[PDB]
């Protein structure tokens, strides 16, 4: 449990550090700066790589809303969410910090001002959404990429191939919805921002915690639910299969 | 246990239709809806092996030689399983056996049914 | 057939979601929109990940063309086609019926006036071409598409890899053809936001019908004619790879 | 051997319409273009979607250079080497003329005038670079081009992964050199474009026949005599991997 | 060992090359560069291409701080450190030359004015950062990429993935740290660029073969005191999947 | 050698819990410090096979089918390994043995205990 | 049923060319465009294997070792099938028969010829 | 044919260093370089397997085992082969020969040393 | 545990003669006594085998292939076993063991020997 701990907490480091820095430090550089593309992109990288390194480890969840997911989905045992769940905010949390001291070094920089890539709706969603768009884009993202981890890992799913699935699934995710709420999903990682925004981003925070781990429990329903192939099924699949 | 009669089948010439029938008894619905229903068919010297079947959640599977050209379908309320045979081929004559899949935790168990003979000669 | 037509549902829906929600809400984002680029990218990501995902249960089309288009090159029985059809429209509508709650929370919204992502020729095409360039467009591509999907999945390409050329190759497709029609290749795509653009979208929407289907036909036909290899050639290919 | 040049022939029509109908549709699209980027994300994806769908079949060459580059490597026979090369041409013709009919549907188009995405140096390069220039990019990029081509379908190689290699060098040559001499590496798609340019590009038209087919000369022999192992060291390796 | 230096040179001239080239000939090119993001993507994939080319027969290094990571990982025999290197530094020299005599090629070119893609921090700093934040960002980004590629290349991990992974983790690296430092993280390919460009990268070009190293070896430890699984740990697993 | 004292276990209806544990003698504790503790069953008419284990660096692993429901903790001062099973099902009736893994370079050797019988039955 | 007569082959040293043809009688034309022409050979004490064919749709298919120095020509009007072969090498002497593959459906069918003599000798 | 003397070896405490040397003879210069010059090694009971080796082309190959203590070199010029081993350990012990490979274009052939003593004992 | 040291062997000519002797240490004479020696040799690259033994009862056994040649004698008292060798043939050139066997009721030990080297080489 501690080696799986560590691979969790350091998964999730990557993935805060990877996404929030490429979002503070490049995506509005003048005249060259990576935008809205490149911090999907960078986030999806994230999740690809730290996958394919521990995944053979931990699993490869880096997410709260993802672990909780499973377990709803019947593949992750309940006994081990609540360790997973804190590995993950501790790494956000120890990224988060070394992201504003580096942010720290260059002048003008204000973590309150500029909102440090925190998540929010209404008033402080990037394109002036509600909350009900923000509820409603971040219950569906979250469903689908609950989803999409859950079939790509099905054992009869091309093997190898899933950390591809997932990262991409994410820089998608980033690509939809960055303008509405700034693309959270993630409950560790908004919290890891929220904290040392400090100001309103801790207000909200509550929702970014309730809205992505209901959505994912609701697609982990969902593939075991309709898609899952049931032990009858497989039985009569292999059967199907046989040369005669 | 589960007794199975079937029925239909015979003789029919090449591009020709058939359509046969099992009907379960000696079992009560519900526990029959917790178990899959389908057809098995031996060819003259080869294997006895699965064509068609309807699982307890009512998902149709086929094998891939035949999909295309047979419908299996199955009615809970009578305790039937029906299956439609389109554009017949000369490969497609054997004996076919109504089959029921039940699973028992650490195993599956086969109810088989007499067998009928289905011949498609020009 | 449950399964298979709740997967090709929930698949046709993260298409929509995806590829339609990035042009809506992040295409046109002030000095930070993810353009056209951004856009097939998310267009192509979405068919790559519910490729992944859901493709060994439904075989994963999400395209009524690429139904037809697998049925004329002899690979998908008639008899399930209908069905198919249908539930990729369900997915799609559904799609877009939630982009559209999500894209009226923010002020200024105007489907009608925006286009919602129609797809459209003539005075309708983003960049004023004719109709006779987009039928062009379209019948290559969809040939194209269609042709590289039965190439992707023969026996003896590359094990697995399908979700990964089908989905880039999407991404192509838009890369090169969205300013001429918007890039529909899927008759289901274009009908789901047709439906709300509620103007010239649906007095077109035929065109992207028509066209797309016949296209993928041809690109079936010529996989199966000219590219397919008999059984006699099998055979022959099986017997020159024996030692001796 | 027709199944081989069929291949081939729709091989090169999709990567010359693929690539060059990219840059000249939607590169400089106005406040939603492309760019050089899109342009070889584009270029990449072509050959990498191509090569997944007929390499089984034919290889997937797709450009003389590569061609007459594997044939100095001693892995393709010196009699099918011409074949091949007339497949290809062909094929990119094609593309270019229905290209052409696409690019004229839009009011303002001039080939002559635009340059048709056509390759050049000197006073033609996009960025004003000297023939000296042209020449070391190019000699540079087709060998590196084809050495990539001869290490990732070694035997010794990841089986199956060769076409993502391929695809994304393509895609990174054409980053590094789009602003010299528009990126050729490929006298196919060259002549197809310089063929309805009708001016300029016919005239120089010949150097990109001649360095980028000797630059891949140069890659195959690196590959032949300095990275391959022999039939002693393919012994000695596996001598030294057995268990005692 | 001449084969294995060999392309261990190819490799790090590759990287340079793509990398370097990229960033001088079209990341500023008016209203069609590349950016940041195209820089950083041509970095992740020159080593990509090159790992899937020759890391059958070096292991595809192509950096000092990988190397010597790997050696303090307990992965790589402490004789062969040494050659490695100084093949790197010689490949990546030779590219940076080539690169030079072409951006001579256009009128204006002034590789001391320009920087030539030189590595510094602080005043030299392309977003005016501190020298601190330039020494944190690096020591993380490279203990990340040495962690990363000593999972990927684990055992347990998916066999033959371990290159996209790589590849895709220096492209993200790139997308974080551009505005900071312009991403070494590589001695070889900061020791290339700053000989020619002969002024200010010279005095700082210890900084980056000091920090760079240091984090390299620090992730090594990591992984193999923290992740790594012993081989008690490995027989347990191997008992434990037993069937009964 | 290494001794191996387990206690615990006996009838239990479906649904309910147990608790082994297991104690080492004739082994210093530095020595025993590197070794892994873990627990094979037995079930009629099967393989001994194990279940859970925890390693030298105190890593607790488990096997699949018992993920979730078992619970193997070690306490190293007092060279004890314990094991606790909740939610019990039909398929855990057997002889549980505690286990100790010694790393001897060349290969590992084995210890084992005497057995432990755990019936669950309704 | 197919007749097949071969000609050609001999002795030839190495770097030689030499040029084998065969003849189908005994079926008509369209028949026999349905099926495959090609060339076994079997060297001393080794199997009888495929070298070279021409399938039912003109494509030409070589085996990998002898790729680039021979080449397999098929007249579907005069029932011929003909082999060249440039660049000789020891391994290239053995005993070559046409042959003949028809397609019955669920199994192949071969037709063999008397065989010629190629051998290679300095 | 090829005649290989070998020399050193001998008893060694845990941690030293050992140099093999190996000379060939009855086989001119030009007729070597174009053979692969190597060492294998026999433990007691156990194969006999290749533990490093050099090529025709001067590539130094080892087995993974052994890569980072052992180091073989090649003088062609002099047809002598060494082998330089540092912190060696128990499993060192052993036989160990020097060998000639041979490419035969169908086969490989091999030549072997009488075979000299390596003891690891603290 | 047995301790084995052996002694003799060389250099010899064919047709010549040879004695090895072996001395057991750190076990009990009546101890001994209940167990077999005996002696096992491995030519290069080939098994380690025995070829001569005395068993618990002092019956001398042979191998075929040497018996006639080789003469296997035992002391007790000393706890020592002797190998006299006459007629020496090239294929006896090999790594020669001490050997013990012990008797374990449901599996038997072995201990070995350092080995001596018998190279016949003319
Ligand atoms: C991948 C490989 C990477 C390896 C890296 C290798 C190389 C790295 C190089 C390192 C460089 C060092 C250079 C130092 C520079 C010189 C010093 C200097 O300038 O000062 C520091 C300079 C000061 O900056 P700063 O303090 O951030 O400035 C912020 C301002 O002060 C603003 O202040 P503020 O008001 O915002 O306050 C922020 C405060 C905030 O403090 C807090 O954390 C409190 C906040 C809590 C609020 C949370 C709210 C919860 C919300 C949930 C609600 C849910 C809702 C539910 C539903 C609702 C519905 C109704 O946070 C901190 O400052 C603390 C940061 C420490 C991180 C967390 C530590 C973990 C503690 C937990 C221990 C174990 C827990 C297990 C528990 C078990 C129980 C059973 O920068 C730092 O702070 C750096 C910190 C150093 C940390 C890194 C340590 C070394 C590297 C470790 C690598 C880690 C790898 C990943 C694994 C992680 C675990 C180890
Ligand atoms: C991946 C995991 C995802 C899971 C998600 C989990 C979490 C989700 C969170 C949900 C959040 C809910 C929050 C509610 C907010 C509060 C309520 C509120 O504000 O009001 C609603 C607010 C109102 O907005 P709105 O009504 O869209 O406003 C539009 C204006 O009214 C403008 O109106 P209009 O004039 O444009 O009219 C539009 C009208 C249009 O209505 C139509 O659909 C009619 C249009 C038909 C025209 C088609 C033309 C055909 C063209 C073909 C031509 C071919 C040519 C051939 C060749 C030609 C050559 C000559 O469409 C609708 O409004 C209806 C939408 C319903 C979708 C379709 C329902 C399926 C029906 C079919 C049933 C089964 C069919 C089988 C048949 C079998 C027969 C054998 O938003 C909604 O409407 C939301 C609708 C809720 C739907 C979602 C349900 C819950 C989530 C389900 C997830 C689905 C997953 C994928 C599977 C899909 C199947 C289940
Ligand atoms: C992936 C699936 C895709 C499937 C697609 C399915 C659906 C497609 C939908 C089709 C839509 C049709 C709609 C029609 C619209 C209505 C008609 C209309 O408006 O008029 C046409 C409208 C007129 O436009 P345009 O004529 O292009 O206008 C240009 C201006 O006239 C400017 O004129 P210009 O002065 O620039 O002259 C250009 C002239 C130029 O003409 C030339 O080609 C001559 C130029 C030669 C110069 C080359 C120079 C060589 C340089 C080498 C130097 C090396 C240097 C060495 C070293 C030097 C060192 C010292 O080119 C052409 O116009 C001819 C184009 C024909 C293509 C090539 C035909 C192949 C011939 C070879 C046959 C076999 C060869 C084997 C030989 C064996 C010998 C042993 O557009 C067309 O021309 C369309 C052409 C239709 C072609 C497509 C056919 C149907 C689709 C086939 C799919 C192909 C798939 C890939 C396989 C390819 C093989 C089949
Ligand atoms: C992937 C396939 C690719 C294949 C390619 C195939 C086709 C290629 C086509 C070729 C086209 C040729 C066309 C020629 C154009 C006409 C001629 C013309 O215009 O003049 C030349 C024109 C003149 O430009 P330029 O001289 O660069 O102008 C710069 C200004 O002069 C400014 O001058 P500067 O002041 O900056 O001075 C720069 C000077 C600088 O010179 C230096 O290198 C000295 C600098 C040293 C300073 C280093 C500082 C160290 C810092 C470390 C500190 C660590 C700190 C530790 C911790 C600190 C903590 C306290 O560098 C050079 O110019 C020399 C470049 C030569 C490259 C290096 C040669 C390797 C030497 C080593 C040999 C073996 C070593 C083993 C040792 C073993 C010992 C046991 O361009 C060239 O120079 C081109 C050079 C040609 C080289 C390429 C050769 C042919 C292609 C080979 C392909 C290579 C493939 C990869 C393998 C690499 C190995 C072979």
């Amino acid at each position: 449990m501690f080696r799986k701990l560590a691979a969790e907490c350091f998964g999730t480091f990557w993935l805060v550090f990877g996404g929030c820095g490429s979002a503070v430090l490049a995506a509005g550089f003048p005249e060259l700066g990576i935008g809205f593309a490149g911090v999907a992109l960078a986030f999806g990288l994230t999740v690809l790589t730290m996958a394919f390194a521990v995944g053979h480890i931990s699993g490869g969840h880096f997410n709260p809303a993802v672990t909780i997911g499973l377990w709803a989905g019947g593949r992750f045992p309940a006994k081990e969410v609540v360790g997973y769940v804190i590995a993950q905010v501790v790494g956000g949390i120890v990224a988060a910090a070394l992201l504003y001291l580096i942010a720290s070094g260059k002048t003008g920089f204000d973590a309150a001002a500029s909102g440090f890539a925190s998540n929010g709706y209404g008033e402080h969603s990037p394109g002036g959404y509600s909350m009900l768009s923000a509820l409603v884009v971040e219950l569906v993202l979250s469903a689908g990429f609950l989803l999409v981890i859950h079939g790509a890992t099905d054992k009869f799913a091309p093997a190898g191939f899933a950390p591809i699935a997932i990262g991409l699934a994410l820089t998608l995710i980033h690509l939809i919805s960055i303008p509405v709420t700034n693309t959270s999903v993630n409950p560790a990682r908004s919290t890891a921002v929220a904290i040392f925004q400090g100001g309103w981003a801790l207000e909200q925070l509550w929702f970014f915690w309730v809205v992505p781990i209901v959505g994912g429990i609701i697609g982990g329903l969902i593939y075991r639910t309709l898609l899952r192939a049931s032990r009858l099924e497989e039985e009569l699949r292999r059967r199907l299969t046989e040369p005669g | 246990e589960v007794q199975l009669q079937e029925s239909g089948g015979g003789l029919v010439q090449p591009g020709g239709s058939l359509r046969l029938s099992c009907t379960a008894s000696g079992v009560t619905i519900s526990a029959l809806n917790a178990m899959a229903m389908g057809w098995y068919r031996q060819a003259p010297g080869e294997r006895r092996v699965m064509v068609a079947a309807v699982s307890e959640r009512g998902n149709a599977m086929y094998r891939e030689s035949v999909q295309g050209r047979f419908t299996v379908t199955r009615d809970f309320t009578n305790k039937m399983v029906s299956l439609q045979m389109d554009n017949l081929k000369p490969e497609d004559t054997a004996v076919y056996y109504c089959h029921v899949l039940e699973d028992r935790v650490d195993s599956f168990h086969d109810y088989w049914g007499q067998g009928t003979q289905v011949t498609v000669s020009s």
